[PDB]
Protein backbone atom coordinates (compact mmCIF):
# COMPACT_ATOMS: atom_id res chain seq x y z
CA UNK A 1 0.00 0.00 0.00
CA UNK A 2 1.30 3.44 -1.12
CA UNK A 3 1.51 6.40 1.95
CA UNK A 4 2.53 9.91 1.57
CA UNK A 5 4.31 11.63 3.41
CA UNK A 6 2.92 13.06 6.72
CA UNK A 7 0.03 9.77 7.11
CA UNK A 8 -0.47 7.62 9.85
CA UNK A 9 -1.39 3.60 10.16
CA UNK A 10 -2.17 0.85 12.82
CA UNK A 11 -0.26 -1.71 11.61
CA UNK A 12 -1.73 -4.94 14.15
CA UNK A 13 -1.26 -9.06 14.33
CA UNK A 14 0.89 -12.07 14.87
CA UNK A 15 4.03 -11.01 13.00
CA UNK A 16 7.36 -9.26 13.06
CA UNK A 17 8.58 -5.67 12.14
CA UNK A 18 11.69 -3.91 11.34
CA UNK A 19 10.53 -0.06 10.17
CA UNK A 20 11.71 0.95 7.12
CA UNK A 21 14.09 3.91 6.70
CA UNK A 22 11.58 5.97 6.22
CA UNK A 23 8.65 4.95 8.76
CA UNK A 24 8.45 6.68 12.19
CA UNK A 25 6.99 4.23 15.28
CA UNK A 26 5.07 6.48 16.97
CA UNK A 27 2.86 4.27 19.26
CA UNK A 28 2.27 0.66 20.53
CA UNK A 29 -1.18 0.06 21.53
CA UNK A 30 -3.11 -2.77 23.16
CA UNK A 31 -6.53 -4.41 21.94
CA UNK A 32 -9.35 -2.92 24.99
CA UNK A 33 -10.80 -6.19 26.56
CA UNK A 34 -14.44 -6.10 26.81
CA UNK A 35 -17.58 -8.30 27.59
CA UNK A 36 -20.79 -8.29 25.98
CA UNK A 37 -22.54 -5.45 27.18
CA UNK A 38 -19.44 -3.26 27.76
CA UNK A 39 -17.86 -1.01 26.05
CA UNK A 40 -15.72 3.01 25.60
CA UNK A 41 -16.54 5.61 23.95
CA UNK A 42 -14.09 6.69 21.16
CA UNK A 43 -13.67 9.64 19.10
CA UNK A 44 -12.47 9.77 15.17
CA UNK A 45 -10.73 12.74 15.83
CA UNK A 46 -10.74 13.07 11.81
CA UNK A 47 -13.96 13.51 11.22
CA UNK A 48 -14.96 14.53 14.59
CA UNK A 49 -17.60 11.99 15.46
CA UNK B 1 -36.32 12.44 40.51
CA UNK B 2 -36.18 14.30 43.43
CA UNK B 3 -39.14 12.47 46.03
CA UNK B 4 -40.40 13.96 49.27
CA UNK B 5 -39.46 11.84 52.43
CA UNK B 6 -39.54 11.89 56.27
CA UNK B 7 -41.72 11.20 58.80
CA UNK B 8 -43.74 14.56 58.38
CA UNK B 9 -42.64 14.60 54.30
CA UNK B 10 -40.82 17.25 53.46
CA UNK B 11 -39.81 17.71 49.75
CA UNK B 12 -36.99 17.45 48.00
CA UNK B 13 -35.04 14.87 51.02
CA UNK B 14 -34.78 11.35 48.21
CA UNK B 15 -32.95 11.62 44.97
CA UNK B 16 -33.12 8.91 42.08
CA UNK B 17 -33.32 7.59 38.46
CA UNK B 18 -35.77 5.22 38.72
CA UNK B 19 -38.78 5.22 39.39
CA UNK B 20 -40.26 2.44 41.89
CA UNK B 21 -43.30 1.39 40.01
CA UNK B 22 -44.33 -1.30 41.95
CA UNK B 23 -46.68 -2.08 45.42
CA UNK B 24 -45.38 -0.12 48.21
CA UNK B 25 -46.88 1.84 50.63
CA UNK B 26 -45.62 5.35 52.42
CA UNK B 27 -46.48 6.54 55.42
CA UNK B 28 -47.38 10.32 56.68
CA UNK B 29 -48.27 11.69 60.12
CA UNK B 30 -51.29 14.39 59.52
CA UNK B 31 -52.73 17.03 61.89
CA UNK B 32 -56.48 17.30 61.34
CA UNK B 33 -58.77 19.17 63.66
CA UNK B 34 -63.03 18.77 64.22
CA UNK B 35 -66.57 20.61 64.65
CA UNK B 36 -65.20 20.63 68.50
CA UNK B 37 -61.78 22.10 68.06
CA UNK B 38 -59.68 19.00 69.70
CA UNK B 39 -56.65 19.12 67.61
CA UNK B 40 -56.12 15.39 66.62
CA UNK B 41 -52.41 13.71 65.56
CA UNK B 42 -52.84 11.07 62.82
CA UNK B 43 -50.39 8.03 61.70
CA UNK B 44 -51.72 7.27 57.92
CA UNK B 45 -50.30 4.50 55.09
CA UNK B 46 -51.25 4.76 51.63
CA UNK B 47 -50.96 1.80 49.41
CA UNK B 48 -50.33 2.68 45.77
CA UNK B 49 -49.00 1.44 42.64
CA UNK C 1 -19.42 36.03 12.40
CA UNK C 2 -21.11 32.72 11.83
CA UNK C 3 -21.67 29.52 14.25
CA UNK C 4 -19.83 26.34 12.77
CA UNK C 5 -20.95 23.40 14.11
CA UNK C 6 -21.07 19.05 13.54
CA UNK C 7 -17.44 18.53 12.10
CA UNK C 8 -13.74 18.64 12.92
CA UNK C 9 -12.16 21.93 11.41
CA UNK C 10 -9.65 23.78 10.67
CA UNK C 11 -9.90 27.64 10.56
CA UNK C 12 -9.08 28.70 6.63
CA UNK C 13 -7.42 31.69 6.09
CA UNK C 14 -8.32 35.40 7.32
CA UNK C 15 -11.06 33.45 10.04
CA UNK C 16 -10.32 33.93 13.27
CA UNK C 17 -11.86 32.61 17.00
CA UNK C 18 -15.08 35.53 18.08
CA UNK C 19 -15.91 35.36 21.44
CA UNK C 20 -19.67 35.35 22.43
CA UNK C 21 -20.59 37.21 25.68
CA UNK C 22 -23.74 36.88 27.87
CA UNK C 23 -25.93 39.19 29.67
CA UNK C 24 -25.01 39.38 33.24
CA UNK C 25 -26.01 36.53 35.40
CA UNK C 26 -26.47 34.41 32.08
CA UNK C 27 -23.72 32.19 32.50
CA UNK C 28 -24.62 31.03 36.15
CA UNK C 29 -28.46 29.80 34.85
CA UNK C 30 -26.33 27.86 32.15
CA UNK C 31 -24.14 26.53 34.45
CA UNK C 32 -24.52 26.82 38.08
CA UNK C 33 -28.32 26.67 37.68
CA UNK C 34 -28.61 24.24 34.66
CA UNK C 35 -31.66 21.75 34.94
CA UNK C 36 -34.46 23.41 37.34
CA UNK C 37 -37.11 20.47 36.85
CA UNK C 38 -34.21 18.26 38.27
CA UNK C 39 -34.20 20.33 41.66
CA UNK C 40 -35.96 22.83 43.32
CA UNK C 41 -34.22 24.00 46.41
N1 LIG D 1 -36.25 5.31 43.60
C1 LIG D 1 -37.55 5.47 43.93
N2 LIG D 1 -38.52 5.60 43.00
C2 LIG D 1 -39.81 5.75 43.33
N3 LIG D 1 -40.25 5.79 44.60
C3 LIG D 1 -39.39 5.67 45.63
C4 LIG D 1 -37.96 5.52 45.35
N4 LIG D 1 -37.33 5.43 46.54
C5 LIG D 1 -38.28 5.53 47.50
N5 LIG D 1 -39.50 5.69 46.95
C6 LIG D 1 -40.77 5.82 47.70
O1 LIG D 1 -40.85 7.11 48.31
C7 LIG D 1 -41.35 6.99 49.65
C8 LIG D 1 -40.43 7.75 50.58
O2 LIG D 1 -41.01 7.73 51.87
P1 LIG D 1 -40.28 7.02 53.11
O3 LIG D 1 -39.61 8.06 53.98
O4 LIG D 1 -39.50 5.84 52.59
O5 LIG D 1 -41.59 6.46 53.85
P2 LIG D 1 -41.54 5.53 55.15
O6 LIG D 1 -41.48 6.51 56.30
O7 LIG D 1 -42.83 4.76 55.04
O8 LIG D 1 -40.30 4.69 54.99
C9 LIG D 1 -41.37 5.51 50.00
O9 LIG D 1 -42.72 5.06 50.16
C10 LIG D 1 -40.79 4.78 48.80
O10 LIG D 1 -41.62 3.67 48.46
Amino acid sequence: VSHQAGDHWLIRGPLEYVPSAKVEVVEERQAIPLDENEGIYVQDVKTGK
Amino acid sequence: LSLSAGRPKRPHARRALCLLLGPDFFTDVITIETADHARLQLQLAYNWH
Amino acid sequence: VRAVIGSTYMLTQDEVLWEKELPPGVEELLNKGQDPLADRG
